RNA sequence: GCCAGGAGGUUGGCUUAGAAGCAGCCAUCCUUUAAAGAGUGCGUAAUAGCUCACUGGUCGAGUGGCGCCGCGCCGAAAAUGA
């Protein structure tokens, strides 16, 4: 038999399947690992899909409970420019700006993420990571 | 193993009996098989002694099988490992 | 030594999931055994010496006697999950008896969900009866058995009813052949009864055949009898054409095929080339002599070159079939790799000439021919392109220009092999009103192939394979290791059951019989396909070493 | 490596404590035993 | 009931000690948790907890 | 050395079947921090893991690293007895 056992995940809205580590990390449960795709399916039709973090417990009687976060700001970046699968190379080729305030939006929207819990501090973790992706800023 | 009176006797991963008996100012001691204690009073004489049964039976074999100190096995392949 | 009970109970359940569920226990573990205790009867059975002409049933000395009660109770508590009277009558006071605790355990034993643990050292005479016992008292009846299946004339899936007072229908086996009678056909009836000195008729081959004599083969000697009866079974004498996987029908029985139909295919593709040309027909021999007996490989004679393609299900199978071959028939097989398909193929867009001509006075032929050679991917198709402006070259010299091409790309300037996925076209000619004929242009687009190929850079292409492999995780990173170990790169993977799969591209030079491979890095537990996709280049270095004379 | 006249300082667990007059080079995985020979 | 269909203790895992009842238990909410307490509390049954 | 803190965005973008500090190409971080990296090795099928780096806890006196010289030493096996 088996008993408690907390383990997370890490999965999109698109595989829906009991394919590591769908499986095996959650086959100590029973894990209703299909009620945990349609129960967020629609929980993130804000967009439809989006890629989500997750955390799904174990309680013999075959108990299964998810509790979930938000999506990246590396998407949150790439959808915040215009760039398509991305933008070859960091320090080097440019696709579609970003100003100071799209930016800031971002820096918002993601607020309990990122790290810290104050909107002029995870702003600066995002003033940074754009650059590393491909693309430029307009600062002023 | 099975220290039998005085003499320590074990069959391992070998055909034949063994017989490995006290020497001057150090002493055995079985408490059952797998793991064989020792009374050893002279750290110098003693530890030979260790190393000397442990060479007796030299463990690791890729995986395990054999006799440790603390040892730890440092893995490598079975049926494998041959190209 | 390393004798057990428990681990067994344990990797049973740790690679395939069935219960066990169990019927006797130890009296010591490795050499430690004189007797054995069961939680059947509850009875201390016991031998005594080895050679077991001294058994018996002394009383129990203890030490694990309580311990039987435990799984004996477990025992009971299984019975409870399928006899639900059973189940009142262990969980409120009484007790279950020593006969219908024989029929829930027999249910949990045609069902399938259950295995009465019987085990033991039958070197030195124990376990015997005792297995014989619980055969007799709980393995399947064929009564109870789903009954098998067998389209009937029509084109429908017709159930077999086993009265031995019905339609006879029959299935057979296993083929042996005997110097005394001969070809035994191991046979399997089903329903109706089986005579001797009659007739059957098997509806698989369509061929009426007749029972010779009658056969079942006892221990010590040929049981010669008269009748089988509806799914008795045993083996005929004297039967020809009949084979392994049949079945024959009485002589005007309703007349059907059972189904038996089945798959396991052979994985190692073996060559096999016994020097000279004396024993080709020797071989047509063996493989013929084979198939009847052993209808469970494949030979398919290389569809290009010579090498008869030899293929089974394993390296051992396949080595006892090339050592009875050298000593049955005397075949001096050399079995040797399988051979490969390469394609030419340039790089660069060459666009060359091919002339003709011959002027001795009359007809001496007219075939200047100037051609785009364009490629295309490695897998695309064979192309032209009528480039013609003013009709320069009658069109109807176009055709025989086509093949010219197509039967000077039979052999390329290189190795001499197909050349594939270059889309050719063309472009300016030139003609004259006699002299051009159909063959004299024939050679100019041969030629100018020619010269095309031999110049615009052909490479080697190579099949480029699908290995798809099931394997247990562990086995499976190991084999990824194997896979990318071997040339070209795989795929992916999804877990099939207790499994991975692996999709991978695989050359097939470095893929060479990878069942036995296969089963090192997988140990056994693995299974997998190959297939086919396209031809590629070659990394280069190989079109150096294969400059070979 | 065995025996060749570079005893360096390899993977980085080798050492150099000079004994016999002929420096080895100690490591974990053997495969990694220079020799002054 | 509740032994073969949640309980993974199969049936006679979970009632090998049910000579005297080994067994009282379940936990219930509303709407959540509760559909197993019209199901629990009511389907042939009387593991009565709170609600 | 000993007990422990040894983060988050991130899965950097590229590329790749995937590449998470770990195959590498351009790289070329900021916030939470007394400290925690676009990272040192181990591990992997890529992760996970292991681990170092830096920081405190103990301890109580010295300590690494770089240029130089003299003797050494390895490199250094041949043939009637030294």
């Amino acid at each position: 038999k088996k008993v408690v056992a907390v383990v997370k995940l890490q999965l999109p809205a698109g595989k829906a399947t009991p394919a590591p580590p769908v499986g095996p990390a959650l086959g100590q449960h029973g894990a209703n690992i299909m009620e945990f795709v349609k129960a967020f399916n629609a929980a993130t039709a804000n967009m439809g899909d989006a890629i989500v973090p997750v955390e799904i417990t174990i309680y013999a009687d075959r108990s299964f409970t998810f509790v979930t976060k938000t999506p990246p700001a590396s998407y949150l970046i790439r959808k915040a420019a215009g760039l398509e699968k991305g933008a070859h190379k960091p320090g080097r080729e440019k696709v579609g700006r970003i100003t100071w305030e799209q930016v800031l939006e971002i820096a918002k929207q993601k607020m309990p993420d990122l790290n810290t819990t104050d909107l002029e501090a995870a702003a600066r973790m995002i003033a940074g990571s754009a650059r590393s992706m491909g693309v430029e800023v307009v600062g002023a | 193993a099975r220290l039998v009176g005085r003499a320590l006797e074990l069959t391992v991963g070998f055909s034949h009996p063994v017989v490995v008996e006290p020497p001057e100012g150090i002493t055995f001691e079985v408490p059952e098989p797998t793991r064989v204690r020792v009374s050893g009073i002279d750290k110098q004489k003693v530890g030979q002694v260790a190393a000397n049964i442990r060479a007796i039976r030299k463990p690791s074999a890729y995986h395990e099988k054999g006799i440790y100190y603390a040892g730890e096995p440092v893995r490598l392949k079975p049926g494998k490992a041959g190209a | 030594t390393g004798a057990d009970l428990w681990l067994v109970i344990r990797t049973m359940q740790e690679r395939l999931g069935a219960r066990p569920v169990v019927m006797q226990l130890p009296i010591g573990r490795e050499d430690t055994f004189s007797g054995i205790i069961d939680v059947l009867r509850m009875k201390a059975y016991t031998y005594g010496n080895d050679l077991g002409t001294d058994i018996r049933e002394i009383p129990i000395p203890e030490e694990y006697l309580d311990q039987a009660r435990e799984y004996h109770e477990k025992l009971v508590e299984v019975a409870a999950d399928f006899d639900e009277n059973i189940m009142l009558k262990y969980l409120e006071g009484e007790e279950p008896t020593e006969e219908e605790l024989v029929a829930a355990i027999r249910k949990g034993t045609i069902d399938l969900k259950i295995t009465p643990v019987f085990l033991g050292s039958a070197l030195k005479n124990k376990g015997v009866q005792l297995l014989l016992d619980a055969v007799v008292d709980y393995l399947p009846s064929p009564l109870d058995i789903p009954p098998i299946k067998g389209t009937t004339p029509e084109g429908e899936v017709v159930e077999i009813h086993p009265d031995p007072n019905g339609p006879l229908a029959a299935l057979a086996f296993k083929i042996m052949a005997d110097p005394y009678v001969g070809r035994l056909t191991f046979i399997r009836v089903y329903s109706g009864t089986l005579t001797s000195g009659s007739y059957v008729y098997n509806t698989t081959k369509g061929r009426k055949e007749r029972v010779a004599r009658l056969l079942r083969m006892h221990a010590n000697h040929r049981e010669e009898v008269e009748e089988l009866k509806a799914g008795d079974l045993g083996a005929v004498v004297g039967l020809k054409e009949t084979i392994t996987g049949d079945t024959l029908v009485g002589e005007d029985a309703p007349r059907v095929i059972l189904e038996s139909i089945e798959v396991p295919e052979p994985v190692i593709d073996v060559a096999i080339e016994p020097k000279t040309k004396a024993d080709q027909e020797k071989l047509s021999q063996a493989l013929a002599r084979l198939a009847e007996e052993d209808p469970t490989f494949r030979v398919s004679t290389h569809p290009e070159t010579g090498q008869t393609i030899i293929s089974g299900m394993g390296e051992l199978h396949l080595e006892i079939i090339v050592d009875r071959l050298k000593r049955e028939f005397k075949v001096d097989a050399n079995v040797g790799k399988p051979q490969v398909a390469y394609r030419e193929t340039i790089t660069k867009p060459v666009d060359v000439e091919g002339k003709f001509i011959r002027q001795t006075g009359g007809r001496g032929q007219y075939g200047h021919v100037k051609i785009k050679v364009e490629p295309l991917p490695r897998g695309s198709g064979f192309e032209f392109v009528n480039a013609i402006v003013g009709g320069v070259i009658p069109k109807e010299y176009i055709p025989a220009v086509q093949k010219g091409i197509e039967e000077a790309m039979q052999s390329g300037p290189l190795i001499g092999f197909p050349v594939v996925d270059i889309k050719v076209t063309l472009y300016d000619g030139s003609y004259h009103e006699v002299d051009s004929s159909e063959m004299a242009f024939k050679i100019a687009g041969s030629m100018a192939i020619k010269e095309a190929v031999q110049k615009g850079d052909p490479v080697i292409l190579e099949p480029i394979m699908r290995v798809e492999v099931t394997t247990p995780e562990e086995y499976m990173g190991d084999v990824i290791g194997d896979l990318n170990a071997r040339r070209g790169q795989i795929l992916g993977m999804e877990p099939r059951g207790n499994a991975q799969v692996i999709r991978a591209f695989v050359p097939l030079a470095e893929m060479f019989g990878y069942a036995t491979d296969l089963r090192s890095k997988t140990q056994g537990r693995g299974s997998f396909v190959m297939f086919f996709d396209h031809y590629q280049e070659v990394p280069k270095q190989v079109q150096e070493k294969l400059i070979k004379g | 490596m065995k025996v060749r006249a570079s005893v360096k300082r390899i993977c980085d667990k080798c050492k150099v404590i000079r004994r016999h007059g002929r420096v080895y080079v100690i490591c974990e995985n053997p495969k990694h035993k220079q020799r002054q020979g | 009931l509740e032994v073969i269909k949640e309980l993974r203790a199969i049936t006679g895992l979970g009632l090998k000690e049910a000579k005297d009842l080994a067994e009282k238990g379940g936990p219930v909410k509303e709407g959540v948790s509760k559909q197993e307490a019209e199901e629990i509390k009511k389907k042939l049954e009387a593991v009565g907890a709170v609600v």
